[PDB]
């Protein structure tokens, strides 16, 4: 799967919806073909790899044990209730898999709010005892770089990997272990509706003429003021982002947002 | 070389989510099968007691492959519970985004998930690109040249001589494989298009973001309508339209010709993976409260009797747990549903999956593109009939060929082609409505203290339903019944094999260590286990 030349990436899927994997396929300049063929060696990824079953497990083993080292990118939370049985691959629990592989990586990136902070399956009452990677594996010394969002901007993943490959180190990280170069500003301070906010001009409903005219969505629940992400700047798919589509920010790059930010349509 | 024994495929790759397939094979043929889903999240549990308006944001995270679909189903569900009739334009915009989702989804499935079961990408290195270019140009209005294809080969050559095969590591086709039939040239055309498809899908997904904020996980739906006033502007419509037109071109000139070439090379696959019963919910409404107002209409068929399509009765759906890791053995209608996990390990107490087993009038039902296509065909849908007949005619087979793995794969393409066209029709109706001076996209509504609602979506993998009971203005019960639940769930308390399990019986297996034939059938259903289990 790899050797010298391209750095090896092992991509793991835990308790996830595959939205994070899909976000990476939306990679733009560079595109995912450039990334898979020229930048990196994607040596394990269950969504797109050719091998299955035992052949897939052997590819993983091959990749993790390589003397050249590997970077791990992790999607999804780790179910820990009942000894991890709510999530298994190859009849091993996700907890066990991550416990064994992640301490061997040269670097670990937790990609998406599920892997960084626990995410949707960790929302109350958290029946599977889902945890973010760093929470789950604290005791083994794992310190993943957290790239949050549901899903994150793929610009942020590629940017982080490129930094690491250039500098052989993580970029500056905030107190939630997120790169400051992407998560240093609130959504709100970057938002085109901030003049309306400042003027106290709020849409009272989605049907209102105030909404039509692009007034601030705070009264309709917008979590922009309490959410750290680069959405208004980079946008998504090179063309839009939630508030420009008329909908409040739901706070999706923040820990426990499912419980902290709800009800989504209230402030 | 006819193997007798078990085969286990875990993980099943090139699907969404965590699937374990177990088969018993006798003399090189599958004689028994189990579909085991090995991740549970419990979103239904998590939703209890929350604001019904919040449901779509949680349920959308059921799945990021069929992103948007669950947001749509939950919004339709709460719209229904609340009794709101959303504006015309909300219906148009929601339909357009959904049509875009189908194009994105099916294109990625065929190339990036299914094709490696049938294409030996390394054999593309042995190809003559001039001959390959001749072939490509003969199956498509799009002219492809030797140099075009040589560039792809060149790129692949560099990739393979680095010894870092990446996603192709340990592929079943490496070194050759008796069930892989394509010639080098065809492998090269497929490989080029795979690559091409990685960039084209960016545009297909962007089309959703034009109106829907972002992909994955759109953020433009609300109870009562949509939020995206910018979607009314000529600029955004123009942007959408140009992405749609390029996507449709790819569907028509790249995807379908490739599908046809491959089907023709694997015509023995008309002999395996058929199923008996079909269900579909219809999609793309004119009237949010009348399924029969949809471009594709709902319907139910038993034992392949398409001359007697039965009406879809939503009360005849029950989800079994006898062979699932939930408490007890009682099947439940989703308005009375229960999600009570109880793990027993594999085949403990005859339980082997985190998926429930939905049954309709007690029968296991296939849903997805083959159900949508066959039933629509049988309802006289003229677009579906035209495309279907043409496909059948090009492959030189009769309609009975559709009841198989090949048929299902073809049906996915047929549905893509029809929807790609119908998107243009909806787009025009949308434009027309705006030009009449209708600029409304959201309607007011009020939350009831007590109510029942259901929302229906025919998603790319089939009939999706979300079911709510509102109590005290909050979520008292919320149940998702998802296409892959129908198709890939386990046996029921009548021990009826599910569609995927039944379809596997009779599958030939040339090499038990590289059981591509099992993958071919499983992948033809386009499994999504996050969806199935939620
Ligand atoms: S962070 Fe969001 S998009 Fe990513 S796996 Fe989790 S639920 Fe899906
Ligand atoms: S719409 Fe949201 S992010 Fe924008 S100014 Fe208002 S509160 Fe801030
Ligand atoms: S919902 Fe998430 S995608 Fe950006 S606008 Fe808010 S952090
Ligand atoms: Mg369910």
């Amino acid at each position: 799967l790899m050797g010298p030349r391209r750095p090896s990436v092992v991509y793991l899927h835990n308790a996830e919806c595959t939205g994070c994997s899909e976000s990476v396929l939306r990679a733009f300049e560079p595109y995912i073909d450039t990334l898979i063929l020229d930048t990196l060696s994607l040596d394990y990824h269950e969504t797109i790899m050719a091998a299955a079953g035992d052949a897939a497990e052997a590819a993983l083993e091959q990749a993790v044990n390589s003397p050249h080292g590997f970077i791990a990118v992790v999607e999804g939370g780790i179910p820990t209730a009942a000894n991890g049985i709510y999530g298994k691959v190859a009849n091993h629990t996700m907890l066990d898999i991550c416990s064994r592989i992640l301490p061997k990586a040269q670097a670990v990136i937790a990609y998406g709010t599920c892997a960084t902070f626990g995410g949707v399956q960790a929302a109350k009452p958290n029946p599977t005892g889902a945890k973010g990677v760093n929470d789950a594996l604290k005791h083994l010394g794992v310190k993943a770089i957290n790239i949050a969002g549901c899903p994150p901007n793929p610009y942020n993943l590629v940017g982080t990997i490129v930094y690491y490959l250039k500098n052989k180190a993580a970029p500056e990280l905030d107190s939630l272990n997120r790169p400051t170069m992407f998560f240093g500003q609130t959504v709100h301070e970057q938002c085109p509706r901030l003049p309306h906010f400042d003027a106290g001009e709020f849409a009272p409903s989605f049907e209102s003429e105030e909404a039509r005219k692009g007034w601030c969505l705070y009264e309709l629940g917008c979590k922009g003021p309490v959410t750290m992400n680069n959405c208004p700047k980079i946008k998504f798919n090179q063309t839009n982002w939630p508030v420009d589509a008329g909908h409040p920010c739901i706070g999706c790059s923040e820990p426990d947002f499912w419980d902290a930010m709800t009800p989504f349509y209230q402030n | 070389s006819s193997y007798s024994g078990p085969i286990v495929v875990d993980p099943v790759t090139r699907i969404e989510g965590h699937l374990r397939i177990e088969v018993e094979v006798e003399n090189g043929k599958v004689k028994n099968a189990y579909s085991s889903s090995t991740l549970f999240r419990g979103l239904e549990i998590i939703l209890k007691g929350r604001d019904p308006r919040d449901a779509q944001h949680f349920t959308q995270r059921t799945c990021g492959v069929c992103t948007y679909t669950h947001a749509l189903a939950s919004t339709r569900c709460v719209d229904n519970a609340v009794g709101v009739h959303i504006p015309k334009n909300a219906t148009y915009i929601r339909n357009l985004v959904l049509g875009a989702q189908y194009l994105h989804d099916h294109i990625v499935h065929f190339y990036h998930l299914h094709a490696l079961d049938f294409v030996d990408v390394t054999a593309a290195l042995k190809a003559d690109p001039a001959k390959a270019a001749k072939v490509a140009s003969s199956i498509s209005p799009r002219k492809t040249t030797a140099a075009d294809l040589k560039a792809v080969q060149d790129k692949l050559k560099t990739f393979v001589e680095t010894g870092q095969l990446g996603p192709f590591t340990n592929a079943y086709f490496l070194g050759g494989h008796p069930a892989y039939y394509l010639d080098p040239e065809t492998n090269l055309i497929a490989t080029a298009h795979y690559l091409e498809a990685l960039r084209l899908q960016v545009k297909a997904a962007r089309a959703m973001a034009v109106f829907g904020a972002k992909n994955p996980h759109t953020q433009f739906t609300v109870v009562g309508g949509v939020t995206c006033y910018d979607a009314l502007t000529p600029q955004r419509i123009a942007e959408f339209e140009a992405l749609w037109k390029e996507t449709k071109a790819f569907v028509d000139e790249v995807y379908i010709p490739d599908l046809l070439v491959v089907a023709a090379a694997y015509k023995d696959w008309t002999q395996y993976g058929g199923t008996d019963n079909f269900i579909t919910f219809g999609e793309f409404p004119k009237d949010e409260y009348d399924l029969n107002s949809r471009f594709f209409k709902p319907g139910v068929v038993f034992k392949r009797d398409f001359k007697n399509i039965k009406p879809f009765d939503k009360m005849q759906i029950e989800e079994h747990v006898r062979h699932s890791w939930y408490e007890g053995a009682e099947a439940r209608h989703p308005w009375k549903g229960q999600t009570q996990p109880k793990y027993t390990d594999l085949h403990g107490d005859d339980r082997y999956s985190w998926m429930k087993a939905p049954r309709y009038m007690g029968e296991p039902m296939e849903t997805g593109p083959l159900a949508q296509v066959l039933i629509a065909y049988s309802q006289g849908h003229p677009k579906v009939k035209a495309v279907t007949d043409a496909v059948l005619a090009k492959l030189g087979v009769g309609p009975e060929a559709l009841f198989s793995t090949l048929g299902r794969t073809a049906a996915r393409g047929i549905e893509t082609a029809v929807i790609a066209e119908y998107v243009g029709v909806m787009l025009q109706e949308y434009k027309d409505n705006i030009a009449k001076g209708d600029n409304v996209i959201c309607a007011p509504w009020e939350m009831p203290k007590q109510a029942e609602g259901v929302g229906f979506v025919n998603a790319p993998r089939g009939g999706l339903s979300h079911w709510i009971r509102i109590e005290d203005g909050k979520i008292g019960n919320f149940q998702l019944v998802v296409p892959s639940t129908w198709t890939l769930g386990p046996r029921c308390d009548k021990n009826k094999l599910s569609p995927v399990e039944a379809s596997l019986i009779g599958t030939p297996v040339a090499d038990a260590k590289r059981p591509v034939e099992i993958l071919r059938t499983v992948h033809s259903f386009d499994p999504c286990i996050a969806c199935g289990v939620h």
